[PDB]
């Protein structure tokens, strides 16, 4: 139960977002970032992607090798995901106020969510021998946590994690536990997801799983399908007590965490529903918080027609029974504005809630034409945020949760709180 | 362990598999262990450290040489004494038949003494039976006096004959065997009682 | 028939139960091992009944040259009606600067 | 082939054509595997969610 | 920029795929005639070769005809085509899991627009490229065609057929088709012409465009093959004419009006003319050899007796709804089985042959009088009493006729049993077969390979009579249960239990306690042992009893 | 473990020849390379685990070996896999992308192409074990190259100490479905020419 402090967030997201303040403008203006296939990547994709729309990072093919001490051939050989982690990590330190040289020789741990990006398969010819030497380490999943520790001279454990879409919340959970066990002084946690190959778009399009307009209509009655997108993000974590001793800024406080599997049995019992109802109870119990004290939840909300209904039901089975009078649970998802964002789906939600706490406002969920009929809203104890609402500092401590889910069966939850914010 | 000595009581050895061929190869693997470890430890292990699949076999014997001869019979696929085989079906569908004493007077009466003289031997073989049989016999001894203990210890042709001694012993042994099968986790879905045995069926 | 069977009295009940256990009933054998000195011991694991599962058929056991084509001459064509032999090649842009020294 | 060979032959025959040639409305256990039996299977790993 | 691949151009062509039978056009510098090449890998071959003959994959005749039309039209905007003098020698085939190379060429003849198109199939080792078709092409057909013909006027003179029986008639001609060529939807046929409804004929690359003609032309071959008998395949066409890609529905007419040849026409859903065919001949390749084509290897086939150790528990007899008849060589055995069945409430009747005495109240049957009429006139009498029959047990005494008669001849011992049991089996079925009774022929010592001593040759007529029922009266369940010739026979409820677990028919045996079932199974047969063999030189050999055709090959 | 002890105590070495029966197209590029391979990794038993043989073709050999080795680890732990269902058991698997789909010399059949994703995505390996054995605890995959097994044990030990789970299943797999890791180490001359790791020898 030591509270763990977010000292800084760096990110890259769809629609030219380079900071938490850029994401805030895009969500507070009610925009969406989904668009057309990336020009200037080497894609030879035929008619198979005609009409597909997704959340791309424009300019992911560009980098600055000399700043990080790389030769341009080594910089060309690297997986785009490792380059986004390396650029995003320096920005995370610069907002945290740490000099990256003063971080050298530190017991900082690294926990990175990365999945194999396929980048060497773009090649038509066999590559020149100077690329052929560098391709091995530069495209390995394990090397992604090692290059960060080499560039910044970090001495703590370095791990790469994969659990499909939950890879960022799993990476963040292991970092929270490493800090609470006293294994490390700071921990750096996050992930990346960049589509160097078209194959994931084709494999979802061949099955008509993608929404026809490419929008994740979170919890809405339309619920056409899913929406794929790119992204990268890093959070730097320290124990709140050590953060206050050193005087580093605290953006928000992570209070407790959990991960579980939906298992295997007959779907009639709602296995995925039961698993979410246990993961929420575990995350509340870990942080020693109580279910009346949470104000809002940043839900998974992907827009799958039966998938959103199980989540809403699990929230009514959990938070929805213990509300104070006139304090219903506010529900929404950032995945409506920027698309799904795959392995970084939890970072996107934390950036939204950090910015919401700073500005004392919760953003409206885009494309909510009407609540889904696959759940019973008639209690009034949970409601979708269809217009923005104020969320002022006061006598009740502002708290919010995040849920992230995936089809391999991993589910997870976090609870976030305000900074302690003593007067200067 | 301070591990106790015993006479050579029968050991039930259970095997199971998901197709017929895997049962025979499992019998070939097990033959080296039963010919080296003690059979009561091997049988106790297979009852709890392995799952129950659809194809099943049971090997019965008093000692190592007999258990090895049964396992070789399974491995070659040839029938032998103390080997049972089959394919299980998951449905419950089980019922239990109960009889009174006196019907054994109709014909072959000595066999309905020899059955009970065989059943008396179970008092040394299985612990749950001795408890259940005493707990009924010491209760009937309150209504009928001392002879019921002597009769239960020596189940002669009275068990086959229309008599108060016969009917008391028949209720005792049937009540004791029911508590035995329900200790082996059989659970009857119906019961049927022929004649004067209907109290036992009830 | 439960109490009736062969000469050793315990084999009657264990054989009658063994047939029900074989046919489907989930019989608990623990009563046959009570009071006796039973320990746990290690056993063989399950014998899998394996078959081939692979996306590609097994390799032909034939020796061949690793990369025989000459860069400029290339591949010989087999046009059936031809009056004389012909050969054709593509050079890709990395190969072009390799051959044109 | 000293013993156990029984009724034994050497030929090119396709028995699946043989039992479907002419017509035949019920099984014949000399050519065909006797019967099916009671068992069930899982719904597949990801497929219940998609 | 830091990327492995340089950027693709901002505009490019639609890059539509080459037609899968003709592939890439070559670009030889000096060459007059255009040429084309394709390789099909083991994963592609079975996709294009959508027909099987005797199990082996073959290229459909409609696909060869469309391959030539696709090769003909390649560079031209013209929507109307005439192909003439079309010849299609041999069968194109590929053994399962083997590459195929295909090649084609166009030669301009110089005779105005006249182009000659050829198609060629693969070779390796001692083999070389071989011809598998050719045609002469002219564009610009420049003649009118008929006004609208009502499709509903076509079927009026002709009987309709089930599409399931149309494709079964083709299976009895060596031919089976994958789903992309199962294109018929209704058929009408009679006398010397036929008509049919063809659906969206969507072969690979054919859900739109000209490739759909491969299946519409293959439908004309399926129909033209339907009127004859014996295996047959297309050899020639004297004209094919086509205008445009074919509509989503089309109507086919096929006519046998010539001396051994067919003509055909195709109409659209609107009744507009699409294509016509003249001189479609299958007859010059009627009866071409299946033995050089079938996929099956030479193998050793053996009847193996397997134990029913799994699940061999008798089950229950299906109630007393009709009697069981028992016939036996021994009246005491017939009585014993009828008495055994009576204890279970299954009603039974005992019968005996009239050379045995009526010692125990049996019915008696004139068996030995080898005429089905007198045995039928016996079994009919029980139906006039009101007996229903569920089944018949026939039981045979084994070798006991030898010591009972005091003389030995195994050929006489066989021939005496056959006629007696034929008269019984026929004489029974002629009186009851509508009730669907069950037959059990309980031989003794007939089954080989199992224990119980050598099989008695005199039992062989019973196995022959069993196997003769299975393919001639398929509505009836029956079973052979070969008992041990020396052990005591099992309780009759054990027989009828393990018999009534057979749907249809099967062969069973008993030896000691175990039940066994016969299965026919197969293993490889090394003929190279005979290539290594030498016959010993210092010896005589006898070759006996053959005709000329076998004798010449045996001596060779 | 007993086979490894027999090999190690008898003083043997297990490095050998490049595996036939895998669909490899390597020419002179591996001529004379020696390495240690699992023979028969191309063989499996789909019916035991409830898989259709088309999914068994799509699966990465690493997921097949973990799923077999898990059943074996449970059978030696004396825990029935039917008693493990519904448990708070965690799974921590060390795996890396094995290249397996890149063996295909021709485009896949239309059924196997819809199985390839969860057959080969690294993060599917932990989830598939949790699905087969019905385990409700967390299921993560880790990659840190050669040390992936100590990373798996470290996280499993820390999870059990914090009370996250009641049991933890920790380990890894490595099957060279493609030649490319041998080729590149051979091209850079990192391999010993006889193929032996002479661990601390002169």
């Amino acid at each position: 139960q030591e509270p763990i402090a977010v000292l800084g967030i760096g990110c890259r997201f769809p629609g030219g977002v380079r900071s938490p303040e850029d994401l805030w403008d895009l969500v507070d203006s009610g925009g969406d970032a989904v668009g057309g296939l990336p020009a200037g990547r080497g894609w030879q994709a035929g008619s198979a992607l005609d009409g597909v729309n997704a959340g791309f990072i424009h300019g992911v093919e560009e980098f600055d090798p000399y700043f990080f001490g790389l030769d341009p051939v080594e910089a060309a050989a690297m997986d785009p995901q490792q380059r986004l982690l390396l650029e995003t990590t320096w920005e995370a330190f610069e907002r945290a106020g740490i000099d990256p040289v003063a971080a050298r020789g530190s017991r900082t741990a690294v926990y990175a969510g990365v999945q194999f990006g396929g980048y060497p398969l773009l090649m038509r010819e066999a590559p020149p021998p100077q690329v052929l030497d560098h391709l091995g380490l530069g495209n390995s999943v394990g090397a992604a946590s090692g290059r960060l520790a080499y560039q910044f001279g970090l001495l703590g454990g370095a791990v790469t994690v994969d659990t499909q879409c939950t890879s960022s919340i799993v990476a963040l959970h292991l970092a929270v536990k490493a800090l609470r066990n006293g294994e490390c002084a700071l921990a750096l946690a996050g992930g990346a997801c960049v589509m160097s190959l078209p194959t994931v778009l084709m494999d979802f399009h061949r099955r008509s799983l993608l929404a026809p307009d490419g929008r994740s209509k979170s919890f809405a009655a339309a619920a056409d399908g899913v929406s794929l997108a790119e992204g990268a993000g890093m959070l730097l974590l320290e124990r709140l007590s050590d953060a206050r001793r050193n005087g580093h800024p605290v953006m928000a406080v992570i209070r407790g965490t959990a991960i579980n599997q939906d298992g295997a049995t007959n779907g009639i019992i709602s296995p995925s529903g039961r698993a979410q109802e246990r993961v929420i109870r575990a995350a509340l119990a870990d942080g020693r918080v109580t279910a009346d004290s949470v104000d809002a939840v940043e839900g998974h909300g992907v827009g799958a027609t039966l998938g959103d209904g199980v989540e809403v039901t699990s929230l009514l089975s959990t938070y929805g029974q213990e509300r104070p009078a006139g304090r219903p649970l506010l529900l929404g998802s950032v995945k409506s504005n920027i698309g799904h964002t795959q392995t970084v789906g939890a970072v996107a939600g934390i950036v939204k809630l950090v910015m919401a706490l700073r500005n004392e406002r919760l953003p409206r969920t885009v494309h909510v034409d009407g609540p889904t009929p696959h759940a019973d809203w008639s209690s009034g104890t949970v409601r979708l945020l269809t217009e923005p609402e104020p969320w002022r500092r006061g006598e009740r401590v502002r708290r919010a949760g995040l849920t992230c889910l995936t089809l391999s069966g991993t589910n997870g939850h976090l609870i976030l709180e305000e900074p302690p914010a003593d007067e200067p | 362990a301070a591990r106790p000595a015993n006479p050579e009581r029968t050991v039930p050895l259970v095997l199971s598999a998901k197709s017929p061929t895997a049962l025979r190869e499992q019998a070939e693997r097990l033959r080296a262990t039963i010919t080296a470890a003690e059979p009561v430890d091997v049988g106790h292990s297979l009852h709890t450290t392995r799952s129950s699949f659809r194809h099943r076999a049971v090997v019965l014997g008093t000692g190592r040489e007999e258990l090895a001869a049964g396992l070789d019979a399974l491995a070659g696929d040839r029938t032998a004494d103390g080997l049972v085989r089959g394919v299980a079906r998951a449905q419950g569908q089980t019922a239990l038949l109960f009889g009174g004493a006196g019907d054994g007077t109709s014909g072959d009466r000595p066999a309905d003494a020899e059955g009970p003289r065989t059943a008396r031997g179970l008092y040394e073989a299985f612990p749950a039976f001795a408890e259940a049989l005493d707990e009924v016999t010491e209760h009937l001894a309150g209504l009928l006096g001392p002879e019921v203990r002597a009769a239960v210890r020596e189940p002669g042709p009275a068990c086959a004959e229309p008599t108060v001694v016969g009917q008391a012993v028949a209720f005792a042994l049937n009540t004791a065997l029911h508590r035995l099968l329900t200790a082996f986790a059989v659970r009857p879905d119906a019961t049927l009682g022929h004649g004067a045995g209907e109290v036992a069926a009830a | 028939s439960v109490p009736g069977g062969g000469r050793p009295p315990g084999q009657a009940l264990l054989s009658a139960l063994g047939e029900l256990h074989t046919d489907g009933v989930a019989i608990d054998w623990s009563q046959a091992f009570e009071g006796r000195g039973a320990r746990r011991v290690d056993l063989p694991t399950y014998p899998y009944q394996k078959v081939r599962c692979w996306l590609v058929p097994p390799e032909p056991q034939v020796s061949v040259v690793a990369a025989p084509p000459h860069p400029l001459l290339g591949t010989a064509l087999d046009l059936v009606d031809a009056t004389g032999q012909s050969f054709t090649q593509q050079l890709t842009p990395g190969q072009v600067a390799g051959v044109f020294g | 082939e000293a013993d156990g060979s029984g009724e034994a032959g050497l030929a090119r025959v396709d028995w699946d054509r043989y039992l479907t040639a002419g017509h035949r409305p019920l099984p014949y256990t000399v050519l065909e595997t006797r019967a099916s039996y009671d068992e069930e299977k899982a719904p597949g790993f990801g497929q219940n969610r998609m | 920029r830091c990327w492995l691949v340089p950027p693709e151009p901002q505009v490019s062509v639609v890059a539509a795929p080459p037609h899968p039978l003709l592939g890439t056009a070559l670009d030889l510098v000096d060459a007059t005639g255009q040429s084309f090449t394709q390789q099909l890998t083991p994963g592609q071959v079975a996709g294009v070769f959508g027909q099987q003959l005797y199990g082996t994959p073959v290229l459909p005749a409609g696909a060869r005809l469309e391959w030539l039309l696709a090769a003909a039209r390649h560079g031209s905007p013209d929507s109307a085509w005439t192909l003439t003098g079309i010849r299609l020698p041999g069968t194109v085939s590929a053994a399962s899991g083997t590459p195929v190379a295909l090649q084609t060429s166009r030669e301009d003849s110089g005779d105005g627009h006249r182009v000659r198109a050829f198609v060629k199939g693969p070779g390796t080792g001692g083999g070389r490229w071989a011809e598998r078709g050719g045609a002469t092409v002219v564009p610009a057909v420049t003649r009118p065609a008929p006004d609208r013909v009502d499709p509903e006027s076509l079927p009026e003179g002709l009987a309709e057929l089930d599409v399931a029986e149309v494709y079964r008639r083709l299976w009895r001609q060596g031919s089976d088709y994958a789903e992309p060529l199962r294109v018929l939807r209704r058929v009408w046929l009679g006398g010397d012409e036929a008509v049919a409804l063809v659906g969206t004929a969507d072969v690979p690359t054919g859900p739109s465009g000209w490739s759909r003609w491969a299946a519409v032309l293959e439908a004309a071959v399926q129909l033209a093959a339907l009127s004859g008998s014996g295996p047959r395949t297309p050899v020639s066409v004297d004209r094919l004419e086509v205008s445009g890609p074919p509509s989503e529905v089309v109507w086919l007419r096929v006519r046998h009006g010539a001396d051994g040849a067919a003509d055909a026409v195709v109409l659209s859903g609107e009744g507009v003319r699409l294509a016509a065919v003249q001189g479609l001949r299958l007859r010059p390749m009627a009866g071409r050899e299946p033995a050089g084509l079938a996929e099956a290897p030479l193998e050793r086939h053996e009847v193996v007796w397997h134990a029913l150790a799994e699940d061999g528990r008798p089950g229950a007899i299906g109630g007393g709804t009709g009697s069981w008849l028992v016939f036996s060589d021994d009246p005491e055995r017939a009585a014993a089985w009828c008495d055994e069945l009576a204890l279970f409430g299954v009603p039974a009747v005992a019968l005996a042959g009239e050379d045995a005495e009526g010692r125990d109240g049996t019915e008696t049957v004139p068996v030995g009088t080898g005429d089905p009429d007198v045995v039928g006139k016996t079994f009919a009498e029980l139906r006039e009493r009101g007996v229903t029959v569920a089944g018949l047990l026939v039981h045979d005494a084994g070798d006991a006729r030898e010591p009972a008669s005091g003389a030995d001849d195994p050929l006489d011992a066989a021939c005496r049993r056959g006629g007696r049991t034929l008269a019984l089996v026929r004489g029974f079925l002629q009186e009851y077969a509508e009730q669907t009774p069950r037959i059990v022929l309980c031989s003794a010592g007939a089954a080989a390979g199992l224990a119980g001593g050598p099989p008695h040759p005199a039992q062989a007529p019973l196995t022959a009579l069993f196997t003769s029922l299975v393919w001639e009266h398929p509505e009836l369940p029956c079973a052979q249960v070969d008992l041990d010739p020396a052990e005591d026979p099992p309780t009759v409820v054990s027989l009828l239990g393990q018999v009534m677990r057979l749907p249809g028919a099967g062969r069973l045996a008993v030896r000691g306690g175990r039940w066994f079932e016969a299965r026919l199974e197969r293993r490889p047969a090394p003929a190279d042992r005979g290539e290594r063999l030498a016959l010993r030189p210092d010896a005589t050999y006898l070759v006996a009893g053959g005709d000329t055709r076998h004798a010449a090959a045996a001596l060779e």
